[PDB]
This record gives C-alpha cells, sequence and structure tokens, in this order.
RNA sequence: CCGAGGGUAGGGCCCGUGACUGGGGCGAAGUCGUAACAAGGUAGCUGUACCGGAAGGUGCGGCUGGAU
RNA sequence: GCUAAUCCCCCAUGUGGACCCGCCCCUUGGGGUGUGUCCAAAGGGCUUUGCCCGCUUCCGGAUGGGCCCGCGUCCCAUCAGCUAGUUGGUGGGGUAAUGGCCCACCAAGGCGACGACGGGUAGCCGGUCUGAGAGGAUGGCCGGCCACAGGGGCACUGAGACACGGGCCCCACUCCUACGGGAGGCAGCAGUUAGGAAUCUUCCGCAAUGGGCGCAAGCCUGACGGAGCGACGCCGCUUGGAGGAAGAAGCCCUUCGGGGUGUAAACUCCUGAACCCGGGACGAAACCCCCGACGAGGGGACUGACGGUACCGGGGUAAUAGCGCCGGCCAACUCCGUGCCAGCAGCCGCGGUAAUACGGAGGGCGCGAGCGUUACCCGGAUUCACUGGGCGUAAAGGGCGUGUAGGCGGCCUGGGGCGUCCCAUGUGAAAGACCACGGCUCAACCGUGGGGGAGCGUGGGAUACGCUCAGGCUAGACGG
C-alpha cells in the first residue's frame, strides 16, 4: 500500500516542509527546523548542480509525498487530467484534491493524511450519508463528508473538531463544527491553493 | 527517387535480424550442458569467464555464459538459458539462469539476488 | 454408446428405397415417351407421357422431388415429344 | 423462428439485458436484427425498463415470437394493451 | 444497380465472345499520384456484330460461361485500332521481357 | 517547359532574391487568375499584359520591405515564400473540409475550384475545394 | 464411366547430412618479411595479363584521389 | 408369421398451383390468359352440431440463405512465361438456380512485367497495440464471416448436411475377445499423457438467460449462470494513526571534537485488517392457476445454483514487505575486501594494492504485493523519408548512345464532364473508442444517451485545373 515509513526525511529529502504530522509541524521538534538537509550520511556535503532530469522528479514527488499516493494512483491521476479538457495543471490539482482522505483532512476532521486515511479507511467518515471507507472515492461537488454518528463520541474526531470552531477552510470547502459535517463546494484553483509545487515540472517530467 | 519511381517501386522495409536465432520465438530454452569449461576474453579485458556448451531443445548447440562467483555446473547438468550476449566473449549469444535446473544460486549473494536465483538469508 | 441417430439411420434407408423407386419410375416412362414419340406414335407417346407427368408431380408431393425439379422435368418430357411429334405429326391427343 | 428476447449483456452478478428481435438460431448474445428495449432485473436505476412500442408491435404482427418472460416484460411496456 | 463499364474490344477470335480490355483511374492511396490500371472482360456478343477496336460498353450480367459476365450493352464509337495497338504492342514486348 | 506555372512562381522567388523591379514570364490566362490573387493580397504590386519581341508576356511588378539598418540593409520581402504543391509528377486535390491554413492565416494557399481561382480564404467562403497550386507567404 | 488410394516408371524443387576440400570471420601472448599512410624510402591507385613464400612485382592502358 | 397409426398407396374433389403451345403486357427465365395434361390431405384431444392442437393446396410476409459482380487484401522476379475442360461456341446432363458445374462434338482460343505461373507465409474483418499525424505492428479474448471434425473419398436422409458426439469405403493407429471375431475418433466440458519456458477443476446448478420437443404440466441442455486453481493482467485495500530526545542501544562513517541511520525504535494514547456471534439479499415473475373469453385486463401461487455468499448490525486482535538500482546516459556515496584475479556489462566502458563501475557493509535513490530479467511489437529511427531523406569528395549517376512500353508535356477557343470540387441521399451491425450522466461503498468493470467519419451505391449541381473530342496559333521541336 502506500508509503507507511519515516516521514521527516521526506521534507529533509525534498528541502521544503511537507506537513505530514500536523502538530509536531509546527513545532521547535520538527526536523526540517533543526536539520533542513537531506537524511543520511551525506546531507551536510555540499550539493551539486541538480540535473534537469534530477529537478522535475522533486517537483514531482513533492506533489506525490505531500498526499501520501502511490506513484500509480498518481500518475494515473495525471494522465486523466492530460487528456481531460481544459489545463493539465489545474484539473492534475483538483483531481489530488477531490480524494476523499485529502478532503476529510482539509477539513480539519485529521491532522493529517495519514490520519485522514485511516478515518476514512475505518469508516468513521461518511459521503452524503452513505459510509464509504474508501480512501480513492472522488468526492464531487455538493457532497457532505460528515463524521458517522456512530463515531461522533470518539476523543480523536473531537480534539480535532475542537481545533477547528472558527478556524478557516479553504474557499472550496465549508466546515459545520459542532454537527461534525463538511461540505465540498467545488474544484479548487491553483491560485485557490499555495502547494509549494510547480505542477508545470510535473507535466515536464511525464513528457519526458 | 521520383513519385512515379515510388509508384512502380515502393520503399522497402527492412526486417531486424534476431540476435537470439536458438530461442526459436521462446523467451527462454532448457538445454544440457556438454562441455563446461573457461574461456578469455579479448582485448582489453583479462580473465577466466565461465561457461557451458549447452545443447538446446530448441536443436541448436551453443556457448552460454555462466554469470556470478562460482557454479555447480557439469557436463549432463540441465539447464535453462536466456538471451543476452557477453560483449567481451565473441560467440557467446546467450546467458544461463542461476538457480534453474541444475543451475545452484550463487552462495552467499547478498545484493541483486534476483539475477543470481538466491533465496532470501535468514 | 448409443442413441436416437440410430433410428433416424433406420429411417433413413427406408425413405431412401422410396425415393429411388419413384426416381427410377418416372425415368423409366419419361424416356419411353420419348423413344415412342422418336418413332411417333402420337397416341402412344402422349398416353404414356401422361403417365410420366403423373408420377412426377406425386414425386413432388414429398422428399422426392422439388416442385421446381418436378416442373423442369415434365417442361423437358413436353418439350422433347413435341420437337420430336414434329418430324411426322400428327398430335392424336392431349396436351396441349 | 425470428424471436423477440432478451440477450444479456452487463457483467458478471450485474445482468443487464437488450430485449431484442433476432433469429432463433442465432447464439444468444449474437448479432441480432434490431434492439427494441433494455431490461434492468435488478432495478438499480429508476426506468429499468424501456420499450420500443411502436416497434415491438410491428414484429409481433409479421410473425415475430417473444420469449415468455421478454412477454412480461413486452406486456409491463403495455404493448398488448387493446 | 448493374455496373456499366467502357472500353475497347481487343479480341473477337471467339465465337460470339469479344474481349472488352476496360480502363480505370485512382490516386495511389499512399502517394497520391493518379494512375491508370486496366483489365480484360469477355464480352457477349450474340449477333457477332461486334468488330475490333469497337469501344463498347458492357454491362454486369448473369453468368454466360466460366469468365463471361459481361454482355455488350451498345456501341460507343468505331475504328480505335489506335488503342487497340497499345495493347497489341505491349503484348508484343513481352518476348524481350524473358531468358 | 513542363510546368509553366511552377516556372512562374520560380521566375517571380529567383527575381525577387536580388531585388528586381519587375519581372517577365510568359503569358497565359490561368497565370494572370494567379497574379489577379497575389496582387490583390498584396504579395505583389500588380502586373500587365506587355509584348516582349512579339510574345504576350506579364510583367509582374515586384514589392519589397523598407531598408534595414545594420550589416545587411537588404529590406524583407513581401514574399518570403511561395512553392508548388500539386505538379505533374502528382496533381494534390484537397476538398473544402481538406484546405490548409498557411502560417496560420499569415499566408495563403491559392487553389483552382471550378467557382474559379480562389484563396483559402475564399475557397472556404464560398464552400468549395479543388487543385492546391500553390502557398504564398 | 468416373473414382479415394495402392503399384510400376521417370522427372522437378526444397531440407538435413558426408570422407575430404576452399576460402572467410574472430582470437592472440608466435614465425617471416614490411605492401599502404611522408616523395612511406620503386609516387599511389586502377582494369587486365603473366609471375612470386607472403604482403606483392612487372607488362599494357587509364585516373590524380601525386610530394618536389 | 401376425398387427396399428399423423406410416405408405390408389381414386375422387381443383380453391389453386405445375408443364407444353398460342396471344397481350413486359424485357434475360417478371406478371396475365386460352385448350389439353398433371397434383391435395391426417388425424388427435377435450367440458362434444363448438372449441383447441395438428394435416392440405395456393399467394404473400418475415427471417435465414445460395449463386454472380466492381474495388481492396503478404513475401521472393535468384519463380518469366502459364494453359487441353484449357478459352469460346452448340446441344444435353445436373441443381433451388446461373456457369466447364459435368459430358459429347465444333472452333483455337484464354492468362502474363498493371507480375500470369511457381515457391514461401497467413484464416479475413469489427477491432487491438503504438504513433504528433501519416504510418507501423497485430487479428487470441468479445462480435461477424469463412474453413475444418484422426488422414482421405462418398453420397443418403432432409426445408437445410455431403452432417464434430449420423451412414458407407479406404488408410494409419489403438483397444476388447471366450482367439471365432468385434470396437473406437475430446480441434464439446472436465481430465490424462506427450511436447514445451508455459497455460486451470475429472466442481455446482438448470434458479436466471437461451435453445429443442411438448396443448400444457414438464423433460433435456458441460450453451449458459456460477463456484475452483494461477500476482497472468488491470483495479481497489491492509501491514497502522497521533505524540514521542538536540536524539538510547546496535551498526556505519570520523580530522576523534563529531556525523549518520532517526521520530526511526522504545514508550504513551487513539483507531481496529483479520477473526467471533446476530440478521441476510437483489438477481424472480413469468409460464401456470382462477374471473374475464384460452384474448384485452385483473387477481393467485410455485421457484435461487451461486449462498447463509455479498451486504447490514454487535463485538473485536497493532496485525505480511519485498524487489531493483546508486560510474555517465540516469535519481541515488561512503568504508572495507579484492588487486587485469574474482567478477560487472544495455552502449561507452570498469578491474594491474586509496575501485563512487567487482564482492559485502552502512547509507541513499526508485517502485511496492510486487520488483526485476528474458522474448517479441510500435516508438524514439526524417535510419525506406506520402507527410518527411539523399547520391562531386561521406553509402549513392547507369561507361555512352539509340530507342519500346510507361511517366510527363506549349498558347487560344468550344463540346463533353473522365479525374477533381459541392449538395442531397442510402450504406457504414453490435461491442470497443471519444464526451455526458448513472449503477456496483470507489475503481476496474458495467448500464443509458449523444456526435461524427472516411469508403462505396444513387440522384442533382460546378467546369478553373488535369483528361478527352473538335478547331485555330507559333514562342518548343523539326524542315528549307
Ligand atoms: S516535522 Fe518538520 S519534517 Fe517531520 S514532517 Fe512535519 S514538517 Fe516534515
Ligand atoms: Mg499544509
Ligand atoms: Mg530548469
Ligand atoms: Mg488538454
Ligand atoms: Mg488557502
Ligand atoms: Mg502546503
Ligand atoms: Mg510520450
Ligand atoms: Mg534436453
Ligand atoms: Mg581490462
Ligand atoms: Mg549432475
Ligand atoms: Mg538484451
Ligand atoms: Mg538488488
Ligand atoms: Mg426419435
Ligand atoms: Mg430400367
Ligand atoms: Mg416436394
Ligand atoms: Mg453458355
Ligand atoms: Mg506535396
Ligand atoms: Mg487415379
Ligand atoms: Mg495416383
Ligand atoms: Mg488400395
Ligand atoms: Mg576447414
Ligand atoms: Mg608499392
Ligand atoms: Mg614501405
Ligand atoms: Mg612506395
Ligand atoms: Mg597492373
Ligand atoms: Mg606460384
Ligand atoms: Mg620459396
Ligand atoms: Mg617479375
Ligand atoms: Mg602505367
Ligand atoms: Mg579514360
Ligand atoms: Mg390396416
Ligand atoms: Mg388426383
Ligand atoms: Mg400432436
Ligand atoms: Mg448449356
Ligand atoms: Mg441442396
Ligand atoms: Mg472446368
Ligand atoms: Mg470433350
Ligand atoms: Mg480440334
Ligand atoms: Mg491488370
Ligand atoms: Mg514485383
Ligand atoms: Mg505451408
Ligand atoms: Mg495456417
Ligand atoms: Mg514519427
Ligand atoms: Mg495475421
Ligand atoms: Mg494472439
Ligand atoms: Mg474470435
Ligand atoms: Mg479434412
Ligand atoms: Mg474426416
Ligand atoms: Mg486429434
Ligand atoms: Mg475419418
Ligand atoms: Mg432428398
Ligand atoms: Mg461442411
Ligand atoms: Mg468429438
Ligand atoms: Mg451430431
Ligand atoms: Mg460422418
Ligand atoms: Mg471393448
Ligand atoms: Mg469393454
Ligand atoms: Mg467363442
Ligand atoms: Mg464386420
Ligand atoms: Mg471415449
Ligand atoms: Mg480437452
Ligand atoms: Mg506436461
Ligand atoms: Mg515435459
Ligand atoms: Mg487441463
Ligand atoms: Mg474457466
Ligand atoms: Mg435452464
Ligand atoms: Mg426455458
Ligand atoms: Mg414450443
Ligand atoms: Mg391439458
Ligand atoms: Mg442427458
Ligand atoms: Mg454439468
Ligand atoms: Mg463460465
Ligand atoms: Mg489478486
Ligand atoms: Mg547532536
Ligand atoms: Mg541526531
Ligand atoms: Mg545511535
Ligand atoms: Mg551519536
Ligand atoms: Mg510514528
Ligand atoms: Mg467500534
Ligand atoms: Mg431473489
Ligand atoms: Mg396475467
Ligand atoms: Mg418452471
Ligand atoms: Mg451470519
Ligand atoms: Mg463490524
Ligand atoms: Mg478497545
Ligand atoms: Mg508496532
Ligand atoms: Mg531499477
Ligand atoms: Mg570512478
Ligand atoms: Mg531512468
Ligand atoms: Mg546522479
Ligand atoms: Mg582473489
Ligand atoms: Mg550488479
Ligand atoms: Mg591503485
Ligand atoms: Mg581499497
Ligand atoms: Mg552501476
Ligand atoms: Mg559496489
Ligand atoms: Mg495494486
Ligand atoms: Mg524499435
Ligand atoms: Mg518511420
Ligand atoms: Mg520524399
Ligand atoms: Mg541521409
Ligand atoms: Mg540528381
Ligand atoms: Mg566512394
Ligand atoms: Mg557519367
Ligand atoms: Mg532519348
Ligand atoms: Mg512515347
Ligand atoms: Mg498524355
Ligand atoms: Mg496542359
Ligand atoms: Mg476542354
Ligand atoms: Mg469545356
Ligand atoms: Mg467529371
Ligand atoms: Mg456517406
Ligand atoms: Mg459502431
Ligand atoms: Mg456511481
Ligand atoms: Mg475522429
Ligand atoms: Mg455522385
Ligand atoms: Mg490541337
Ligand atoms: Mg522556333
Ligand atoms: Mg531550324
Amino acid at each position: 500500500g502506500r508509503y507507511i515509513g519515516p516521514v521527516c526525511r521526506l521534507c529533509r529529502r525534498e528541502g521544503v516542509k511537507l506537513y505530514l504530522k500536523g502538530e509536531r509541524c509546527y513545532s521547535p521538534k520538527c526536523a526540517m527546523e533543526r536539520r533542513p538537509y537531506p537524511p543520511g550520511q551525506h546531507g551536510q556535503k555540499r550539493a551539486r548542480r541538480p540535473s534537469d532530469y534530477a529537478v522535475r522528479l522533486r517537483e514531482k514527488q513533492k506533489l506525490r509525498r505531500i498526499y501520501g499516493i502511490s506513484e500509480r494512483q498518481f500518475r494515473n491521476l495525471f494522465e486523466e487530467a492530460s487528456k481531460k479538457k481544459g489545463v493539465t495543471g489545474s484539473v492534475f490539482l483538483g483531481l489530488l484534491e477531490s480524494r476523499l482522505d485529502n478532503v476529510v483532512y482539509r477539513l480539519g476532521f485529521a491532522v493529517s493524511r495519514r490520519q485522514a486515511r485511516q478515518l476514512v479507511r475505518h469508516g468513521h467518515i461518511t459521503v452524503n450519508g452513505r459510509r464509504v471507507d474508501l480512501p480513492s472515492y472522488r468526492v464531487r461537488p455538493g457532497d457532505e463528508i460528515a463524521v458517522a454518528e456512530k463515531s461522533r463520541n470518539l476523543e480523536l474526531i473531537r480534539q480535532n473538531l475542537e481545533a477547528m470552531k472558527g478556524r478557516k477552510v479553504g474557499p472550496w470547502l465549508s466546515l459545520d463544527v459542532e454537527g461534525m459535517k463538511g461540505k465540498f463546494l467545488r474544484l479548487p484553483d491553483r491560485e485557490d491553493l499555495a502547494l509549494p509545487v510547480n505542477e508545470q515540472l510535473v507535466i515536464e517530467f511525464y513528457s519526458r | 527517387p521520383t513519385i512515379n519511381q515510388l509508384v512502380r517501386k515502393g520503399r522497402e522495409k527492412v526486417r531486424k535480424k534476431s540476435k537470439v536465432p536458438a530461442l526459436k520465438g521462446a523467451p527462454f530454452r532448457r538445454g544440457v550442458c556438454t562441455v563446461v569449461r573457461t574461456v578469455t576474453p579479448k582485448k582489453p579485458n583479462s580473465a577466466l569467464r565461465k561457461v557451458a556448451k549447452v545443447r538446446l531443445t530448441s536443436g541448436y548447440e551453443v556457448t552460454a555464459y555462466i554469470p556470478g562467483e562460482g557454479h555447480n555446473l557439469q557436463e549432463h547438468s540441465v539447464v535453462l538459458i536466456r538471451g543476452g550476449r557477453v560483449k567481451d566473449l565473441p560467440g557467446v549469444r546467450y546467458h544461463i539462469v542461476r538457480g534453474v535446473y541444475d543451475a545452484a544460486g550463487v552462495k552467499d549473494r547478498k545484493k541483486s539476488r534476483s539475477k543470481y536465483g538466491t533465496k532470501k538469508p535468514k | 454408446r448409443n442413441l436416437s441417430a440410430l433410428k433416424r439411420h433406420r429411417q433413413s434407408l427406408k425413405r431412401r428405397l422410396r425415393n429411388k423407386a419413384k426416381k427410377s419410375a418416372i425415368k423409366t416412362l419419361s424416356k419411353k415417351a420419348i423413344q415412342l414419340a422418336q418413332e411417333g406414335k402420337a397416341e402412344e407417346a402422349l398416353k404414356i407421357m401422361r403417365k410420366a407427368e403423373s408420377l412426377i408431380d406425386k414425386a413432388a408431393k414429398g422428399s422426392t422431388l422439388h416442385k421446381n425439379a418436378a416442373a423442369r422435368r415434365k417442361s423437358r418430357l413436353m418439350r422433347k415429344v413435341r420437337q420430336l411429334l414434329e418430324a411426322a405429326g400428327a398430335p392424336l391427343i392431349g396436351g396441349g | 423462428m425470428v424471436k423477440i428476447r432478451l440477450a444479456r449483456f452487463g457483467s458478471k452478478h450485474n445482468p443487464h439485458y437488450r430485449i431484442v428481435v433476432t433469429d432463433a438460431r442465432r447464439k444468444r448474445d449474437g448479432k441480432y436484427i434490431e434492439k427494441i428495449g433494455y431490461y434492468d432485473p435488478r432495478k438499480t436505476t429508476p426506468d429499468w425498463l424501456k420499450v420500443d412500442v411502436e416497434r415491438a408491435r410491428y414484429w409481433l404482427s409479421v410473425g415475430a415470437q417473444p420469449t415468455d418472460t421478454a412477454r412480461r416484460l413486452l406486456r409491463q411496456a403495455g404493448v398488448f394493451r387493446q | 444497380p448493374k455496373k456499366v463499364l467502357t472500353g475497347v474490344v481487343v479480341s473477337d477470335k471467339m465465337q460470339k465472345t469479344v474481349t472488352v480490355l476496360v480502363e480505370r483511374q485512382f490516386p495511389h492511396p499512399l502517394y497520391g499520384k493518379v494512375i491508370k490500371r486496366s483489365k480484360k472482360y469477355l464480352a457477349h456478343d450474340p449477333e457477332e456484330k461486334y468488330k475490333l477496336g469497337d469501344v463498347v460498353e458492357i454491362i454486369e450480367s448473369r453468368p454466360i460461361s466460366k469468365r463471361k459476365r459481361f454482355r455488350v450493352l451498345r456501341l460507343v464509337e468505331s475504328g480505335r485500332m489506335d488503342l487497340v495497338e497499345k495493347y497489341l504492342i505491349r503484348r508484343q514486348n513481352y518476348e524481350s521481357l524473358s531468358k | 517547359l513542363t510546368d509553366p506555372i511552377a516556372d512562374m512562381l520560380t521566375r517571380i522567388r529567383n527575381a525577387t532574391r536580388v531585388y528586381k523591379e519587375s519581372t517577365d514570364v510568359p503569358a497565359s490566362r490561368f497565370k494572370e487568375e494567379i497574379l489577379r490573387i497575389l496582387a490583390r493580397e498584396g504579395f505583389i504590386k500588380g502586373y500587365e499584359r506587355v509584348d516582349v519581341d512579339g510574345k504576350p508576356y506579364l510583367r509582374v511588378y515586384l514589392k519589397y520591405g523598407p531598408r534595414r539598418q545594420g550589416p545587411d540593409p537588404r529590406p524583407e520581402q513581401v514574399i518570403h515564400h511561395i512553392r508548388r504543391i500539386s505538379k505533374p509528377g502528382r496533381r494534390v486535390y484537397v476538398g473544402v473540409k481538406e484546405i490548409p491554413r498557411v502560417r496560420r492565416g499569415l499566408g495563403i494557399a491559392i487553389l483552382s475550384t471550378s467557382k474559379g481561382v480562389l484563396t483559402d480564404r475564399e475557397a472556404r467562403k464560398l464552400g468549395v475545394g479543388g487543385e492546391l497550386i500553390c502557398e504564398v507567404w
């Protein structure tokens, strides 16, 4: 399945802060705050010029590792976006963001997507009433993404939902806290989200 | 050529010559070792490369490479072969697959074990 | 190791007999009239030729002759006889 | 003879028929003469049955023969209503 | 409809049969240039009224013989010995093309 | 002389390239029509039916751009590019739907249609195809 | 009568194989000389012919893709 | 040797059809009519002077076909000439029907550089894979057509077969036998063996769908619907989530100060794959029965292989990770061992005592129930170049004329309208493909709707260009 391993080393390699844990990501116990250099024996040696290929690989891995998604599903989504009408970059990011485990995280149901996945998977989430335990479900405009009322009395979701009381949620989303439910308003612009990612470089990678 | 010349003679699509004739359409071919020896490579290399002469089910008799450090192959050794030449060994167009039939895997191999037919160590 | 295919085979040999029987009889009387007509002998030709036509259409009741084969056979018979009697004449009866 | 019946389409444990006019001697899912409606025995959708009633009556008139459970479905579309 | 073809009578050495050469043009499927191809049809001439060099129309017809599937329909032009000669000159050139 | 049309296009190409005022091509009705289009689209100043030593010709008046600065002061051509498409060796015909767009519209395709010699724009308006004579830009 | 095929005889094509034999490719750690690349120590190359352990030579005619 | 019938036969009846000849219409043998001649039949069952199932002749419909035709359909010209039923005719035979399909005679024809004949390879298509497109490759699975049923020939029965599980014969092979004689045909479903690198259960059910027979009940159905095995392929899912030290041990590197694996572990909380118990389908309403009329219509029941499965509810355990690679192409570097050895290698190249290239280790990169390898197809390959290449010296101008076929062709006018262009129209099956919506929790998969196209048939139109026919011209060419 998913990467399921050490996650700080990912940000370290990627040279940027990816927020893959939630809480510690903002603490001084964050690794990017302590050691902002690539993992392993050679982290502190001086980098030589990355090749063009090198550059585009990394930009793609960044985007990937953000969502904890397989290269397979990633590539499929990309391939969908390329043949899909309009502009590939936006559509790709849009489709990425429409993943259930992702929406569950963007709505603050969880601190990380990893946790969001386990939430979705363990059926603690529903879509328009119906239970959906598939992280890959494509949420469409007008969908109600709620906590399972049979799971609403869960510590973790509470502490997380407590943290969301008036906390802003992207323009494309709306959260009704206390009711433990949210809605998907429309598919997000590249503009409407500020990923540390030039998604053109991803296009260029898959055109090789 | 003129357009008329093309109408008359056309363009010629040239077929590719297989580098693995003894395989006769197949990914692999089983065979039996007749000669198992060492062979010295050409310039600028120097070695005693391990090689078996194999008699295939495809009716061919060819020389195949025995990759890896050490082997247990001898006369009458049953053996599976695959394509792939050894550039420095003229006439050697195939590789014996380690870990098939009478070909042992490489002893104490640790890296790249699937290519050398070695099971995962405890 | 057995079937009603056996039954079907038995039946075919009995239907076989009857088809040949009728077909032979038709062939006999056909050429017969034609022979008479040749040396015609008009009344005798037509008399036999009337009998051939009957056996023909009668064959086409069942599986022996297809209607078109019957039609074809009658046509050639009558065509042959008339053309033969035309060397001498005269047609003493019908038809036609 | 020429018949009006159900050619199975769809997939495993997801039966979806096209009610169809074809020669009886055809294979069940073979080339058919004309499609005159569909049928979804599981009612997974609002309209799980459609029948061009106009065309169906023609085939009936010209000598076609419905299967039993086709005639059932053909009844539900009121082809036999006088 | 029955196919109707125009061509020259290049042989009448047969009883009640003439040989009609027919030509057609078309663009080469790949190289685009327009090219000529011809074909000889055996034509039914029940009156034996068709002479060498006649431009005629033949129409697709029920089989008359093995290879005869066309009747001559009508005369179009006459005395085209100039065409007949191009057919014959080529056949004549073939002895030069052996070994 | 196997292709009068290609000879004319070539007579022009050779002349413009060394910046002649005009050039003479042997005259024909079909050539006039092509020049008619060439002028009305501004590739040439125009033409006139003249006579050379007793023979009907077409004098084609060439047009260029302004003198340029720098090492090479020769002016940009107005006709950068002109070449035959359909040729005696291979006739090229398109239907109205196959009519090309020369240089994204910055250029023209000349075609002979059963409504006469037209540009690709014109042919598309009238909705007819024809033989693709040449392309200019 | 025709007729699967069988039999007799004689041809044609293709494949595998054969004492032995011809040259070829690769190998290279050998023997002989050094033909070509410099005017390569006889300018070279060339078709042909004759000749020599070998590279090659010479004749006849040709080319310059020959140094001075 | 007996005996029935929807078995066979004869006679009648002739609505009508069949055939000969004449006539009209037509125009290949299409329809109509006149004399003659010829041909019909079967009964069964109920609730019984009425029904239902059948039977008979004839027209038609619909469906499914046969035959024929134009065009398209691979490699070798180191295959260049092929042909006696051969090509045509007349007459017969044969068929449902045209035809040398078959026969008899008459004539001497038929085909070929636009590739006959011969050799090799191949079932063809819808499609499929690739590709910017053009094109290339391929035709298994599904659909359509063809061909075959151990090898070969043959006809019989029949609406239809020259018939996979029908007949006859010959051959090869195998088996049974009581040794006299007999039997067989998995390229149906499973299964065995052999061959191979390699390819499945001697499973369940007719519940659905479909087929045969039956008035109906119903019977049959290895079609089919399903279950089994195989990471074979694609799709979905798990092996946990949060917190957690300037950071344990172990291992690796170290200039000995330290760096690394690494929030990684431990540890804490939280969730709860698996499993446990409880419920439990959709796929199935028709045939039928009853009222109506055996119809229209209305009510009535019977029935699930998969399956106690999916799925719903209750509980509930932190719960498999591996494979390739890290010289350049190409993303990932260090220590040791080795010392042109052992070995690596797709190409270039690595290895001779400080090897980022061999072997291990630490570390890193890339994918993840997969990862790599071999094989093959298209791509990159404008490296067969139509789109889209070349030939002084790189591979490439024929030693040179002459000329056959063919390809190509000057200026003006008109006819025709062949190419070519335009419009209308028929055809372009379904599946697949593309856009949209929808159904299985998503996806894969599947359903529903939408838009085309070339190509060819037909009808009408256009005439510049190319073609053709006709008439002029002199600028090319030839002649004086
Ligand atoms: S902590 Fe810093 S490093 Fe570790 S995941 Fe959150 S952001 Fe990346
Ligand atoms: Mg963030
Ligand atoms: Mg850059
Ligand atoms: Mg796009
Ligand atoms: Mg924002
Ligand atoms: Mg961010
Ligand atoms: Mg690409
Ligand atoms: Mg063997
Ligand atoms: Mg070396
Ligand atoms: Mg052994
Ligand atoms: Mg290889
Ligand atoms: Mg490895
Ligand atoms: Mg029976
Ligand atoms: Mg007798
Ligand atoms: Mg009959
Ligand atoms: Mg004839
Ligand atoms: Mg072109
Ligand atoms: Mg014989
Ligand atoms: Mg014989
Ligand atoms: Mg015999
Ligand atoms: Mg030898
Ligand atoms: Mg010398
Ligand atoms: Mg020397
Ligand atoms: Mg010298
Ligand atoms: Mg010499
Ligand atoms: Mg000698
Ligand atoms: Mg000597
Ligand atoms: Mg000498
Ligand atoms: Mg000399
Ligand atoms: Mg000379
Ligand atoms: Mg009796
Ligand atoms: Mg009677
Ligand atoms: Mg009965
Ligand atoms: Mg005849
Ligand atoms: Mg028949
Ligand atoms: Mg014949
Ligand atoms: Mg004869
Ligand atoms: Mg004779
Ligand atoms: Mg031809
Ligand atoms: Mg050829
Ligand atoms: Mg063969
Ligand atoms: Mg084959
Ligand atoms: Mg390309
Ligand atoms: Mg094929
Ligand atoms: Mg296949
Ligand atoms: Mg198939
Ligand atoms: Mg056979
Ligand atoms: Mg057989
Ligand atoms: Mg067999
Ligand atoms: Mg047999
Ligand atoms: Mg019969
Ligand atoms: Mg058959
Ligand atoms: Mg069988
Ligand atoms: Mg059978
Ligand atoms: Mg049989
Ligand atoms: Mg037995
Ligand atoms: Mg027995
Ligand atoms: Mg006995
Ligand atoms: Mg016997
Ligand atoms: Mg058996
Ligand atoms: Mg089998
Ligand atoms: Mg086996
Ligand atoms: Mg075996
Ligand atoms: Mg099996
Ligand atoms: Mg199966
Ligand atoms: Mg059933
Ligand atoms: Mg049934
Ligand atoms: Mg029935
Ligand atoms: Mg009853
Ligand atoms: Mg049975
Ligand atoms: Mg069964
Ligand atoms: Mg099945
Ligand atoms: Mg699986
Ligand atoms: Mg520290
Ligand atoms: Mg640390
Ligand atoms: Mg430590
Ligand atoms: Mg430390
Ligand atoms: Mg953790
Ligand atoms: Mg719970
Ligand atoms: Mg049910
Ligand atoms: Mg009812
Ligand atoms: Mg039932
Ligand atoms: Mg239960
Ligand atoms: Mg539960
Ligand atoms: Mg608990
Ligand atoms: Mg744990
Ligand atoms: Mg790799
Ligand atoms: Mg190095
Ligand atoms: Mg790579
Ligand atoms: Mg690198
Ligand atoms: Mg050693
Ligand atoms: Mg390796
Ligand atoms: Mg060293
Ligand atoms: Mg060392
Ligand atoms: Mg390497
Ligand atoms: Mg190494
Ligand atoms: Mg997967
Ligand atoms: Mg390739
Ligand atoms: Mg190409
Ligand atoms: Mg070209
Ligand atoms: Mg080139
Ligand atoms: Mg040239
Ligand atoms: Mg050269
Ligand atoms: Mg020359
Ligand atoms: Mg000449
Ligand atoms: Mg000429
Ligand atoms: Mg010409
Ligand atoms: Mg012209
Ligand atoms: Mg004209
Ligand atoms: Mg005109
Ligand atoms: Mg025209
Ligand atoms: Mg169309
Ligand atoms: Mg379609
Ligand atoms: Mg849906
Ligand atoms: Mg399209
Ligand atoms: Mg038309
Ligand atoms: Mg003229
Ligand atoms: Mg002159
Ligand atoms: Mg002169």
